[PDB]
């Protein structure tokens, strides 16, 4: 159904044949980032739910794979599995939690 | 004195044409596909080549088959050892069995 990520197609008639106009999505402008598999926080390993942990020169973010939409690393979009000495390439960073500013108010 | 079949086939008007693509070019296509697959996953098949670490690519595949990626990230050495033993089994079977 075409080359790229398929969205739609439109048929057209032709003499002794058919013609398909496949609509596809193609990524355009890539950018380099520094990545890591997991985030170590308080002796816990945080993995992304559906996304990728990337970093610019200072901070760390979690974003979707096919588009650059960075967001703050939160316990809402991450899950905890085990501790920090089982993952190769784990990096230390803090993980924001939404309940704490509600508690400190 | 040992007359071949191919000499009689050529002398009786039958000719075998050579293919357009040589084995070196076929192997270079295979090498390009392997290098693109290893260093970019599937993104090179859908546009530009996007680099990714291979452990994270395998975690993407594990999420593809419905398994949580911590299973990969806590069993990476065992999975790599199983892959190496499987590749050795394939090369030993191809060395042994000719059928
Ligand atoms: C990397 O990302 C961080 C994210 O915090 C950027 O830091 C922010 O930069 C803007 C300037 O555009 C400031 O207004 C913010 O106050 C900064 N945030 C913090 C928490 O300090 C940073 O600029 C990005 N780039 C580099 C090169 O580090
Ligand atoms: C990313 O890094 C590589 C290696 O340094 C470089 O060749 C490339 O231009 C950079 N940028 C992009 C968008 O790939
Ligand atoms: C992360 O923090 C722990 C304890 O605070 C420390 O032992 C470990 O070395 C840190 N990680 C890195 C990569 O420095």
């Amino acid at each position: 159904c075409g080359k790229g990520y398929h969205l739609m197609s439109f048929p057209q008639s032709a003499p002794h044949g058919v013609v398909f106009l496949h609509v596809t999505y193609v990524p355009a402008q890539e950018k380099n980032f520094t990545t890591a598999p997991a985030i170590c926080h308080d002796g816990k390993a945080h993995f992304p739910r559906e996304g990728v942990f990337v970093s610019n020169g200072t901070h760390w973010f979690v974003t979707q794979r096919n588009f650059y939409e960075p967001q703050i690393i939160t316990t809402d979009n991450t899950f905890v599995s085990g501790n920090c000495d089982v993952v190769i390439g784990i990096v230390n960073n803090t993980v924001y939690d939404p309940l704490q500013p509600e508690l400190d108010s | 004195a040992a007359r071949d079949l191919i000499c009689a086939q050529k002398f009786n008007g039958l000719t075998v044409l050579p293919p357009l693509l040589t084995d070196e070019m076929i192997a270079q296509y295979t090498s390009a596909l392997l290098a693109g697959t290893i260093t970019s996953g599937w993104t090179f098949g859908a546009g530009a080549a996007l680099q990714i670490p291979f452990a994270m690519q395998m975690a993407y595949r594990f999420n593809g088959i419905g398994v949580t990626q911590n299973v990969l990230y806590e069993n990476q050495k065992l999975i790599a050892n199983q892959f190496n033993s499987a590749i050795g089994k394939i090369q030993d079977s191809l060395s042994s069995t000719a059928s």
